[PDB]
């Protein structure tokens, strides 16, 4: 059940970084279309285009806020009904992981979660978690009270099988948005990872940033929880000609995409393993995958021709997420 | 008078090269401490001299080779062969850590170390040598090394070089059996991009020609260098040519630019006739009729292939030993009169072939017999594309299967790149089909 | 170079690995002085790199005595080539795991970080690059699993890059001392083997009712069995170190193994298989080696060859074969089963040949596969363990071992998840 997973494509911008490539923008964005087009070229040259249909697609031009307004706002409600929901955004770096983390995206959430809380004037708490995810291992940003990993073991609450139970680590929560800010302010600067030689900034790691929120009106009580994960990207380690230890890190992760693409062609298959122990990430995002989780993904583009790999295995992977079928319930409790 | 060098890459590529260096200098004479006590090369540093060895020292032919592996193990075997004396320490060298088998990591983690050396070796002897009318490329496409280094090897050497042509005697993984599940990786993803920046590449029907050796031998089995030894001896042969000048000599890449009306045809497919085996050299006498006919048929054929289903757009021929061209005119009349090689109708002609004076070379210890004649023939054919194929197929159930992904993402390789090569190969087959049609 | 370190431990390893060792070392044919007694210059440089010379050119053997109990070392050093190592280079706790998987893991740890540091320190510095370690130990006896555990996991954690593989022996499913003694190994293997990258693992009892029935002999001898299984591993090594006409690297071999590194383990196998009778009377012909192995008998597990799948199936050849033998052996296999072929991948088996055939036979060859059934065996036996989690007996014990019971849970239910992905290897061909 659930509705199905939402997957939205973002084309950024041509980057100045692309301008500085003097990439070229093959991708064709016609949000009107919500058609997002790829001059493949085939084995052709790229007159040979390859177009895809998006549940919501946008393309450069597409403001922030806009996306934000569209994707963010309804699952807002989700979780003030006690939904469980995740966005992932993947993508370039150019396209926009940065461009959208920079700015919101999150500074602005805490304030209208807030804002919509209290407006709904439901006794509320709210609690924050901000992890990363880095070769395979957990690491706590959000609490810096916390050490730099967040005591990290998960387990199976027997509740959900694919539920799970990420001990140690701690969400504060504050009544007030401010109190959070400032929870923000110095997540954020546990949150960074390493700067690439490609890219200024680049994750290293995979960011989860969690915000949990527990509602109690009269009695019915709800709990509602909102995660927002940010990809962590590789870059060929050879074109990178980066220190072998970044090489390494960097195709370990990659090599994860590749598993991380596997398990998603098993549940596209519905193929009876899913693969999700195999990644602490997938392990964790478990119950969310079709899951009762109610989930959205945001895969950002580069136009620019010069990655083929990236704007086929985005596609590709476009594909594969619709066919897992989500089943967001949502979490509301009396 | 010109100097070529060898390159191996792989275990194969340095085993097969091996062969051929000192098929070299036991062809000249040149005592493999790489000082005969046979006289100097002939004329001097003959052009098969110069390529083969350089007289320096002076008084010391030294090969010109260079001699390339990741893994330190078959190197340090020719560390200990006399050939070793005769190949100062320059020219071989080894390498510590094995491509084990990766195309990607091997190229791109050996490759990174290795290039500087080997590119300034190679360069140093570049410089102090005349110059190679081409260099030949040994490697295998189902190990590692060849695999990774050929790419890195490519690129470079294409870039720099521009100019000097290339040669790739390559070793194309019997459809029979792959070695390593890895080969069909290997080999598609390294092949095309590579292929593409040289002239031509070139493949080892390991099963056709194993069997059709094999068989040819009446033999069990053959060696593994005696299988080499057939590579080394027709390589010889052409080398012979271009050296020395036949009762045709022309230039053999001239004539090659000539043999394949395209680029876009990196390389015809090349036959040495007559098939000789030990056994097969000494049934009969070759005669230029019979060396062609039997050439033309696929026994001869090192490739498996049914030389009907391909047409002949045009063949070249070698000669060695005597020949007139009488005789060759009248395998020319058997030929062409016979319906069953086809002539693609874009070339009329056969032209042209070449003869050589000197009876053909062989390899040393050669299990074979010696010929009195021996040809080599271009041919390009739809159905050698299909061979690819054949293997592509395979590496794509590979895809399909998009296991042996991770190793490659470690190296960072993408599906694309290979989907590439698919596509590139089923672009190439297209290609190859379009030349291939009359 | 590229030494490997070996590891004896657990009192069955206390045998076993110090068996495989001091075999090798015999393989060595290094006379007990460390010097070389052999006049081989090829087996005396391989042995070489893999031992430091010690002065009197003698060879230090690259292992770790670890004592369940002092003694046992003792008896090791009693035995023979206790020349060979210095006494310095090994250090083993006296305490030991005591059959207790987690308690011997808390108790060992601290001893281990001392005797590990300093001998890992040595090694690390013996060679450049080190392929990997071994580790030799009983899983299914209390202390291999319990040091193992603890050690595995500082171990491999120390070097990601280095690529590890262990060996224990598992548990005979047929019969065990105790309940309680798979039970030790059962943890210890389920947090294991996530945490080494390959494991390697003979069932007992199949290997001795193979051994026994195959030697015909009362019974098998620990010590043959181990001289037997350390002659498996000998093999590889040798193969490996020593040059070959064909010689595959192991971190391609590794990775080609598995279908690709997700697969977590291989099993291995053994060749030739043959009768003690038969093969010691026997002389393998080309074929011949390929058939033993083929058979289920080849497997040191019992597993039936059907019942298992192999995701591939590797032998390495000693000494040259011909060609036509490669192709005889390759097509049989693609011939003899659809299903025992992986349909996906032709191919399957790889094959290298080592350059010098092995000391006594001409040819020999190991298997590399995975058996189907037993991984599923052994799955039950951790099912027995969750009736005897009725019993809930001994959980005290655990309680001081300090274990949860959740990692028990979850241990099981890792190995829960895999294990029908096993049965999934079978059902793939
Ligand atoms: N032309 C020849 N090919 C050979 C010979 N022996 C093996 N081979 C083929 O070579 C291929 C294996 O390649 P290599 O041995 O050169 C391995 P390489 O050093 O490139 O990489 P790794 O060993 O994986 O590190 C495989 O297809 C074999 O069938 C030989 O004597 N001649
Ligand atoms: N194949 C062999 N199995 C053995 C041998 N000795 C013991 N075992 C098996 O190993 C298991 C016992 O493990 P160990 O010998 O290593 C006892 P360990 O030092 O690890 O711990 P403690 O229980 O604290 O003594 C059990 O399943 C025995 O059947 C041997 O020499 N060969
Ligand atoms: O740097 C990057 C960008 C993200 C990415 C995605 C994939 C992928 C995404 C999705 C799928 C699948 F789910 F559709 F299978 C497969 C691969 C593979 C590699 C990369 N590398
Ligand atoms: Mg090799
Ligand atoms: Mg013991």
């Amino acid at each position: 059940k659930g509705k199905n997973i939402q997957v939205v494509v973002r084309c950024r911008p041509f980057n100045l970084a692309e301008r500085k490539a003097s990439a070229h923008s093959i991708v064709e964005c016609d949000p009107v279309r919500k058609e997002v087009s790829v001059r493949t070229g085939g084995l052709a040259d790229k007159s040979s285009r390859k177009t895809y249909t998006f549940d919501m697609v946008f393309g450069a031009s597409t403001k922030q806020i806009d996306v934000y307004r569209s994707v963010v706002c309804p699952i807002l409600d989700e979780v003030i009904m006690g939904y469980n929901c995740t966005i992932f955004a993947y993508g370039q770096t150019g396209t926009g992981k940065t461009f959208t983390m920079e700015g919101g995206i999150i500074p602005r959430t805490l304030h209208q979660i807030f804002e919509k809380l209290t407006d709904n004037g439901t006794e509320f708490s709210v609690k924050v978690s901000l992890l990363e995810i880095y070769n395979e291992e957990l690491f706590d940003l959000l609490n810096p009270s916390s050490d730099v990993s967040e005591r990290l073991q998960m387990f199976d609450d027997p509740r959900n099988k694919r539920g799970v139970i990420i001990k140690g680590l701690e969400e504060i929560t504050v009544h007030n948005k401010d109190e959070v800010y400032q929870i923000l302010e110095k997540g954020a600067a546990k949150r960074t990872t390493a700067a690439t030689l490609m890219n200024a900034y680049s994750s290293r790691s995979h960011s989860v940033f969690s915000v949990t929120i527990h509602m109690k009106e009269t009695e019915l009580v709800k709990i509602g929880k909102l995660n927002l994960v940010d990809l962590a990207g590789s870059e060929n380690i050879g074109r990178s000609g980066a220190v072998d230890k970044r090489a390494r890190e960097a195709g370990n992760i990659n090599q994860s995409l590749l598993t991380l693409g596997r398990v998603i062609t098993a549940l596209v298959e519905r193929t009876p393993h899913v693969p999700y122990r195999e990644s602490k990430l997938t392990r964790i995002l478990q119950d969310s995958l079709g899951g009762r989780t109610r989930t959205s993904i945001i895969a950002t583009i580069s136009p620019a021709s010069l990655n083929l790999e990236e704007t086929l295995s985005t596609l590709e992977y476009a594909h594969r997420a619709k066919n897992i079928l989500n089943k967001p319930e949502v979490n509301q409790k009396l | 008078m010109r100097e070529c060098i060898s390159i191996h890459v792989g275990q194969a590529g340095v085993q097969i090269g091996n062969a051929c260096w000192e098929l070299y200098c036991l062809e000249h004479g040149i005592q493999p401490d790489g000082q005969m006590p046979s006289d100097k090369t002939i004329g001097g540093g003959d052009d098969s001299f110069n390529t083969f060895f350089s007289e320096t020292g002076a008084g010391k032919h030294v090969p010109r080779a260079v001699f390339v592996d990741l893994e330190p193990t078959v190197i340090d075997e020719v560390r200990t062969g006399t050939y070793r004396q005769l190949f100062h320490p320059e020219q071989l060298i080894t390498g510590k850590e094995d491509a084990a088998n990766n195309y990607a990591r091997g190229h791109y983690t050996i490759g990174k170390e290795i290039i500087d050396l080997v590119l300034d070796r190679i360069r140093k002897l570049a410089d102090q040598c005349t110059g190679l009318q081409g260099f030949l490329v040994f490697h295998s496409f189902g190990g590692g090394t060849g695999s990774g280094f050929t790419s890195l090897l490519m690129e470079r050497l294409s870039v720099d070089y521009g100019k000097k042509s290339k040669l790739e005697f390559s070793i194309y993984p019997a459809p029979q059996v792959s070695t390593a599940v890895v080969e069909p990786y290997n080999s598609i993803l390294t092949t095309h991009t590579t292929l593409e920046h040289s002239d031509c590449a070139f493949m080892v029907d390991n099963e056709a020609i194993y069997d059709i050796c094999r068989r040819n031998l009446d033999i069990e089995r053959p060696t593994y260098t005696n299988l080499n030894r057939l590579i080394s001896q027709i390589v010889s042969s052409i080398t012979a040519s271009l050296r020395f000048d036949g009762a045709l000599n022309v230039d053999l890449t001239e004539f090659q630019t000539n043999l394949v009306p395209y680029p876009r045809i990196h390389f015809p497919l090349a036959t040495y006739a007559p098939v000789i085996s030990a056994e097969k050299a000494y049934h009969e006498q070759l005669s230029v009729a019979e060396i062609t006919n039997a050439c033309f048929e696929p026994a001869n054929q090192m490739v498996k292939c049914d030389p009907r289903h391909g047409k002949y757009m045009a063949c070249c021929l070698l000669y060695r030993g005597d020949v007139v061209p009488k005789d060759v005119n009248a395998a020319i009349a058997t030929i062409k009169t016979k319906r069953s090689i086809q002539f693609v109708d874009w070339c009329p002609t056969g032209f042209k072939v070449g003869i050589n004076y000197q009876p053909p070379t062989v390899v040393p210890g050669g299990d074979l017999a010696k010929v009195q004649r021996a040809v080599c023939m271009l041919s390009n054919t739809t159905a050698i594309a299909e061979a690819w194929a054949r293997l592509d197929h395979k590496f794509d159930l590979m895809y399909a299967k998009r296991a042996f992904v991770h190793w490659y993402v470690g190296e960072g390789m993408e599906e694309g790149e290979f989907s590439e090569a698919r596509e590139d190969m089923a672009a190439l087959e297209k290609d190859y089909e379009e030349v291939g049609v009359d | 170079m590229r030494e490997i370190v070996h590891i004896q431990a657990g009192q069955c390893g206390n045998q076993i690995g110090a068996k495989f060792w001091e075999v090798i070392s015999d393989e060595h044919g290094i006379d007990p002085t460390g010097s070389y007694h052999g006049d081989s210059d090829l087996q005396l440089e391989r042995i070489n790199v893999y031992y430091n010379e010690a002065a009197g050119n003698k060879y230090v053997p690259r292992a770790i005595l670890v004592d369940l109990e002092p003694g046992t070392m003792d008896s090791v050093r009693s035995g023979p080539f206790g020349q060979i190592f210095r006494p310095d280079n090994f250090v083993f706790g006296q305490s030991g795991a005591g059959n207790n998987w987690a308690k011997g893991h808390y108790t060992e740890g601290a001893e281990l970080v001392d005797s590990v540091l300093d001998v890992v320190r040595k090694e690390s510095e013996s060679c450049d690059c080190l392929q990997g370690f071994q580790l030799t130990h009983s899983l299914g006896g209390g202390t291999g699993s319990g040091m193992g555990t603890l050690l595995i996991s500082k171990i491999r954690e120390e070097y990601p890059d280095r690529i590890m593989n262990t060996f224990s022996v598992v548990p005979s499913p047929k019969v065990s001392d105790t309940v309680v003694e798979p039970y030790n190994a059962t943890l210890s293997v389920h947090q294991l083997v996530e945490n080494t990258d390959e494991t390697y693992c003979i069932d007992n009892e199949a290997l001795y009712d193979i051994c026994f029935r195959t030697l015909k002999l009362t019974t098998p001898t620990y010590g043959d069995l181990n001289h037997l299984v350390s002659a498996t591993m000998s093999g590889v090594t040798t193969c490996l170190r020593f040059p070959g006409q064909l010689n595959a690297d192991l971190r391609k071999l590794a990775v080609n193994m598995v279908p690709f590194p997700r697969l977590h383990f291989f099993m291995p196998g053994f060749a030739p298989l043959t009768s003690r009778g038969s093969q010691q009377y026997r002389a393998l012909t080309v074929p011949e080696l390929t058939q033993q192995m083929f058979d289920a008998k080849n497997m040191m597990a019992a597993c039936d060859p059907r019942h298992g799948r192999y995701l591939t199936v590797a032998a390495v050849f000693r000494g040259r074969m011909s060609m036509k033998e490669v192709d005889e052996q390759m097509l049989n296999v693609q011939n003899k089963n659809s299903s025992y072929f992986v349909e996906w991948i032709p191919n399957n088996v790889k094959t290298a040949v080592c350059d010098i055939p092995p000391r006594g036979l001409k040819m020999s060859a190991t298997f590399i596969g995975n058996s189907t059934a037993i991984q599923e065996l052994f799955k039950r036996i951790s099912e027995q363990f969750t009736a005897m989690f009725r019993r809930k007996a001994f959980l005290h014990w655990y309680t001081g071992e300090g274990m949860d019971e959740m990692e028990f849970t979850e241990a099981e239910s890792n190995m829960n998840d895999l294990v029908s992905e096993y049965q999934q290897y079978q059902d793939a061909t």
